[PDB]
RNA sequence: UAUUAAUCUAGAGUGUGGUAGGGAGUUUUGGAAUUUCAUGUGGAGCGGUGAAAUGCGUAGAUAUAUGAAGGAACACCAGUGGCGAAGGCGAAAACUUAGGCCAUUACUGACGCUUAGGCUUGAAAGUGUGGGGAGCAAAUAGGAUUAGAUACCCUAGUAGUCCACACCGUAAACGAUAGAUACUAGCUGUCGGGGCGAUCCCCUCGGUAGUGAAGUUAACACAUUAAGUAUCUCGCCUGGGUAGUACAUUCGCAAGAAUGAAACUCAAACGGAAUUGACGGGGACCCGCACAAGUGGUGGAGCAUGUUGCUUAAUUCGAC
């Protein structure tokens, strides 16, 4: 199921657009996979390194469970 | 993980992703080569792709 | 890759009107032949109920009732160590075992006729004294330490 | 001795440890699947873990801890009966905390059993 | 055609515009925490396996939380994903920039193509050079176990794994499938780009995949990304065991790399794959006192037979 491109705006930061991103977060530090989101490969870069980003910036839990 | 304020619902939603986390972690604490490692988590993967697809 | 099969029994004794007795007659039975275990039996309910002053059925009855198994053991190995997974067995069984113990223990005694002694373990049982009735508090006890090795399956 | 200390619960290869500190870095109280005397497979079964964890469970709820904090570590046959057992005592399961590590190879881990 | 005298683009490509890859490197930190130290409490265990033990603990543990330090590597995202020349690229963040995908009668007008020689790079061990070394394991060493463990078990554990430099430059770098080039039923997927439009569906082209036609490997199978089709160039190839041996020559003090016969000797290869099976010490279906669940004896006593054996003049001989 693709998700960025239709509610993103392909061009994703961490403000502006944080939710879409926490939508494939949970405060465990973990992405959703293809299998439940199914986004392509610019997408899958947009909420990997992006939500890691937020991690980065201590925004969301980096590893802590 | 966290699930709190309930016994055994929370903590039945819990044991899953509970589990999950600690054999992400389990993987990860003994040394070994990227081969066998990669083979056989893609190997896995390919196997829950054929499983859905 | 034997299936289930079903036990088979015979029909009871008049001195009792139960299956037990009978079943007691047949394990105690020897030449081969049911005459003799029979008048055993039943001088041994007369010594019953001239011991203690208590009826012979619900004595003979609870005796059975509280040697009564409740399991059976599958041997499994894992690479050097074999452990066990308890099973339910059939009540059948179950009384099979009571009767076979209570016939077993009743003639372990070389004092006088057997018929006094099996009437005293008889009553042993019933009363508890520990013959058989230790077996199966120890089969409650271990039933809280080999559903462990049953638990993981290796 | 506070009124929700935690009971962390490790479970080794071999063995369940069971050790009850206040939330300031301070155990009091202690139990292990040894202390009982077992050794090797045996301490392994869920029966001992339950066993050694139901000692630190209750002494804390008499010395003060009234709930506790739920702190599980680790994978195994003893991972959650330690849970139960401080949940029958009387420390009821206000939360859960699964906090255990995961690493990313800073060491070189031993020879794997095998 | 090798050559010459010109041109035209369409091969090399280049231009424009849109244009993406965990590309490389450079520069930063952040954390899971690993280890250690102090704060402490705790009051006899921790630890490891198939089994224990070795080892660790009472200068106060198991464990726990804070603070501080040093090293290592980055949970998920990770893709019938893309890119990078292979080597490879994944905690994030920036920069330089190779290169890429889409369509261009657009421009030189063949500028082309590869490649022996030649240029550069090249996982890694392991070498020494300076730091810390967090952790551990080659080697080594104890307890197991064994017919024996420096094999499978663990504890102690160095080189090393870490980084800076060279050298080692070999790899399962093999798709055991060369580079440039153009073409071959489809079908179902994905990513990127171009157009379009709630999304989207859709079309275009590539990339990334497959079943399978045709075609092609004995066969196994590949199959629009071929092992199909064809041109230029190069490298590898004729029996086994000897044998990559032996030599010569070299690159690096250091670890390694190319290297190349032959004596002797045997008809193939611990050969390849369509075919059948048992085993599994990888597994799978179904019956069976085969087991268990048990019931009774025997091996333990005696007894008769039958046998092994010895023996003489036979202890007849076949059966084991």
């Amino acid at each position: 199921y693709c998700r960025f491109c239709a509610i993103g705006q392909l061009r994703i930061d961490l403000i502006d657009d944080l939710e879409a991103l926490k939508r494939f977060l949970s405060p465990y530090a973990k992405i959703n996979p293809r299998r439940i989101t199914g986004n392509c490969q610019m997408h899958q870069r947009h909420v990997a390194k992006a939500l890691k980003r937020a991690r980065y910036l201590a925004l969301v839990p980096f590893v802590k469970d | 993980e966290v699930k709190n304020d309930d016994l055994e619902l929370a903590l039945k939603k819990f044991k899953r992703v509970s589990l999950e986390i600690r054999r992400l972690a389990q993987r990860h604490e003994y040394h070994l080569r990227k081969g066998m490692r990669l083979r056989e988590k893609r190997k896995i993967a390919q196997k829950k792709r054929r499983k859905f697809r | 890759r034997k299936n289930r099969a079903p036990k088979r029994t015979v029909l009871p004794d008049p001195v009792f009107n139960n299956t037990l007795v009978t079943r007691i007659i047949n394990v105690i039975m020897e030449d081969g032949k049911k005459g003799l275990a029979q008048r055993i039996l039943y001088g041994a309910f007369d010594l019953i109920e001239q011991r203690t002053k208590e009826k012979p059925l619900t004595v003979f009855e609870r005796a059975v009732g509280n040697v009564m198994p409740r399991l059976e053991l599958r041997v499994r190995r894992i690479a050097g160590s074999n452990y066990q997974v308890p099973t339910e067995v059939p009540q059948d069984r179950k009384i099979a075992l009571a009767l076979r113990w209570i016939a077993m223990f009743a003639r372990k005694r070389h004092e006088k006729t057997m018929l006094e002694k099996i009437a005293n373990e008889i009553i042993d049982a019933s009363n508890n004294t520990g013959a058989a009735i230790k077996k199966k508090d120890d089969t409650h006890k271990m039933a809280e330490a080999n559903k462990a090795f049953a638990h993981m399956r290796w | 001795n506070v009124s929700s200390g935690i009971i962390h619960v490790s479970c080794s290869p071999n063995n369940t440890i069971v050790s009850a500190s206040d939330p300031g870095g301070n155990v009091l109280c202690w139990a292990s699947s040894g202390t009982m005397g077992f050794k090797g497979s045996r301490k392994k079964t869920p029966y001992s873990a339950g066993i050694a964890a139901d000692k630190v469970a209750k002494t804390v709820k008499e010395m003060g801890m009234a709930t506790v904090k739920l702190f599980v570590k680790g994978t195994g046959r003893g991972k959650d009966t330690a849970i139960r057992s401080f949940a029958n005592a009387g420390l009821s399961i206000t939360e859960i905390n699964e906090k255990t590590p995961i690493p990313h190879n800073g060491c070189k881990p031993p020879k794997r059993p095998r």
